[PDB]
């Protein structure tokens, strides 16, 4: 399955041309972009490993492009993405997030039922790479 | 080719586009309404080239089942059946571009016992409609069978009048003035000497809940000093409307509670609080042996215009519905606006046990009331005793009239301004019942002063106040003359 | 003081011939008379004497007002009031009541404060007449 | 094991021929068919993926076979049912599901047991099938 968390998801994988240009989007904004990688796609998995700090002090996309290929390189099979953060008043916040990189298999989740009061079930989402292996050495 | 083309809905009604909604059988010319539907009446003015019936369909459907398009998931239900029918349309008289429309809802439509349900249904979404320039809900009829799942008013004017012992006259009231910045202190005060001068009630005014200038316990532990000090000296059950409007239900729930531990007969809460809240003081005030009296609140920016909003006499029906036991319906003569045949028609919904047709007091529907108990209208705002001959015609018998600057107003003081008005009403009362003509423009004002020649307060507002009075035409008309 | 019960208190104590016209009204309207008597002129006094039973069958105010002057004969001193009543569905209660006799000399009340919680005050009110003396011998 | 959901599990599968007759008896009734196929046998999966729409306009049982063989050859390894939807007031429900494959082998379930408290029990069912591998590829 994909893995449709980041907002191009539903789009066919941004090729290197596409993913320097929503960093120049964002960049155009004053937004600050940084690169994210994991092997837990969990939706409750709120805190991807950083790559880096943050490039806030950068003006030219292609040391950001620079910083992804390094990345990409780098780190395990899995995912990475690239966020862009608006420290603006009134945002203080990410305003895009999006996948660059995702594994060529992703067998996703299963829903474990639990019996609850009543009719009541409690839910958990597991994923199978998780479960088989650790960090590292899922995909 | 693929499975989701070979199983598309091919037939007329259920394969994918929009369709009219008058297609989409929500318009029946010939539907027979059964006596447990919910029937609304809505004044449509179609936009410029919209189909009038197409208007009153589209209104249909989108208050019960409808969308824009089409939808392949009506065939999960029994949609024949949830569909509202727009069953007839008439012109609206002198004018061919607004319409009446009458539209039937089946009962199972709707959560037992819910204004919430009822009003999101009914009033949703489609006074907002593009098609549509304009829209008012002017009537509704409200089946045996869905009333029956309400309380009804907590106490109703039956049982009021029983714990007040007031029976044969109008009961009395003021609101207490200046409308903001007096102390708890001076509002027990005011409080004491307007029930001591012959008022059965004040009340707080509808924005006096609790501020810097007084805060709503020292409020109301003052006026409970004051009203049973008054009681003491007239042997009478005296009560002023303790205001528990407030934020939360939490705080609503816990002025409330403070209200009866103190003995308070009466509490009053405003409109603005909204139908939720409304309808859990209304069970609660039940329960808890006490008055509801609503104050109407923010009506007339939805109430106020003909084309378009809701007509007053069908928040009159959701609200003896919920169960408050009074509500203010309008004076005729006052400041805020009333037309006789309007106000008429308002009071006659609040108090009798069912209704018949009569269109010129804008009772559109026949109606049973299904033993719900009859709620107390209230009379209120710039009225005054030189104007009890007309009060008493216009308004009935089971009503409030509330002078709060008609009593406090007076030079010799709220007791003195209080004592003018029961003399006033009294007399004209007695005279009534005696077979008087009072009514007459010669006779009214003569039986008030003559009154006035053994009453001195009376004279004195008699002599201040006479000239007054608000002549000015009317937005909220009725569309058939009497 | 006087005694401010009844619908016609602020006016003059009314006239056999005024009562004759009330009774009148409250006839043509179909309405059951009767009259009841007390010396406990309590706010909270609800149930007062009644004189004989209601008069529902009855086509003449001279019947009402030959029974109010038998109560004036024969009850010692206090009040009397007469009501008018209607069965009708949605009143079934009492639609008039007012004030035909009240003794010369009525101190009223007072009212008695205990001290209750905090600043809250249970009050009760009380009667001059009904402390000093039984029922019969109050006026 | 078998799965014993559906109303006809306590008999041998049924063949084509027989499956027809429910479908031929469902459809004289007025009722809908649909054909729906899962891999996550759980007993509280309510919602089994729909093969296409339910088929509302449809007067013949050989068209909802078709479907059926359809959904036989196009689906993975596991479950398909076919339900009868009835939609009058008094019903609109299904009245009448079935299940007309199911895989070869079927491993089937275990009861998980969690102690709550004193000596409550907390019961999660755990399918087999679906906590070794991903929907698609279960069976
Ligand atoms: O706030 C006011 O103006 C009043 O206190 C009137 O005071 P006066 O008696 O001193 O004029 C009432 O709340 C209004 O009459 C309510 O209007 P409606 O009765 O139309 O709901
Ligand atoms: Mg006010």
């Amino acid at each position: 399955m994909r893995l449709t968390q980041g907002c191009f998801s539903f789009l066919p994988d941004l090729t290197d041309a596409q993913i320097e240009k929503q960093v120049a989007y964002a960049m155009a904004k004053g937004w600050a972009m940084n690169v994210e990688w994991t092997d837990d796609p969990h939706p409750r998995n709120n805190y991807w490993e950083l790559w880096g700090l943050p490039l806030f002090d950068i003006k030219d996309p292609a040391t950001v492009m620079f910083e992804l290929n390094e990345a990409r390189k780098s780190c395990a099979a899995g995912y990475i993405r690239i966020n862009a953060f608006d420290a603006s008043y009134g945002v203080e916040s990410c305003v895009m997030s999006f996948i660059t990189n995702r594994p060529t298999n992703e067998p996703g989740f299963y829903l474990d039922r639990t019996d609850g009061p009543g009719r009541q079930i409690v839910y958990s989402i597991k994923s199978y790479s998780v479960q088989a292996n650790p960090e590292g050495s899922r995909y | 080719q693929s499975v989701s083309e070979r199983t598309r809905i091919k037939s007329d009604r259920y394969e994918s586009g929009v369709i009219p909604y008058a297609k989409m059988g929500y318009w029946d010319a010939s539907y027979t309404v059964k006596d447990t539907d919910v029937l609304a009446l809505f004044r449509i003015t179609p936009q410029p080239g919209v189909d009038p019936v197409e208007a009153a369909a589209a209104v249909a459907g989108e208050s019960s089942t409808a969308t824009w398009t089409v939808v392949w998931t009506d065939l999960l239900t029994a949609c024949e059946r949830y569909r509202a029918k727009a069953y007839r349309v008439d012109p609206v008289p002198n004018s061919a571009d607004v319409f009446f429309a009458f539209i039937a809802y089946e009962c199972d439509l709707f959560e037992e016992a819910s204004l919430a349900n009822l009003t999101a249904s009914i009033i949703g979404n489609v006074f907002g409609f593009k098609a549509v320039s304009a829209l008012r809900l002017e009537d509704m009829r409200i089946p045996h069978s869905y009333l029956x799942t309400f309380q009804g008013p907590a106490t109703g004017i039956i049982v009021e009048r029983e714990r007040l012992n007031k029976y044969g006259t109008p009961l009395l009231g003021a609101t207490v003035k200046p409308k903001l910045g007096l102390s708890g202190k001076n509002y027990g005060r005011v409080v004491y000497e307007g029930l001591k001068g012959g008022l059965d009630f004040l009340k707080d005014d509808e924005n006096i809940n609790s501020q810097p200038f007084m805060r709503w316990r020292e409020r109301f532990l003052n006026c409970m000093e004051g009203i049973n000090r008054a009681s003491a000296a007239t042997g009478e059950v005296k009560g002023s409307y303790l205001n528990i409007t407030a934020a939360t239900m939490e705080e609503v729930y816990k002025r409330a509670e403070y209200a009866k531990a103190v003995g308070s007969i009466v509490v009053m809460i405003d409109l603005v609080m909204g139908y939720t809240a409304i309808q859990s003081i209304a069970y609660w005030a039940r329960e808890n042996d006490m008055l509801l009296h609503l104050h109407r609140a923010g009506n007339s920016t939805y109430a106020r215009q003909k084309n378009h909003g809701i007509n007053f006499r069908v928040i009159c029906k959701w609200m003896r519905m919920s169960g408050v036991d009074h509500i203010h319906a309008g004076t005729v003569v006052g400041k805020l606006e009333g037309d006789p045949l309007m106000i008429k028609g308002f009071y006659d919904i609040l108090r009798l046990t069912e209704l018949e047709v009569n269109l010129p007091f804008g009772i559109f529907f026949e109606m049973d009331w299904a033993s719900l108990r009859r709620c107390m209208p209230v009379a209120s705002g710039g009225i005054h005793c030189g104007q009890m001959h007309q009060l008493i015609h216009y308004l009935g018998d089971d009503v409030v009239l509330q002078f709060g600057g008609g009593t406090i107003g007076h030079p010799d003081g709220i007791q003195a301004g209080a004592t003018a008005n029961r003399v006033a009403l009294e007399s004209m009362v007695l005279a009534r019942n005696e077979g008087v003509d009072y009514f007459d423009q010669q006779v009214g004002p003569q039986i008030l002063r003559d009154a006035a020649k053994t009453c001195g307060p009376l004279q004195t507002a008699l002599d201040l106040w006479k000239d007054i009075s608000f002549d000015y035409t009317s937005t909220d008309t009725a569309d058939f003359a009497e």
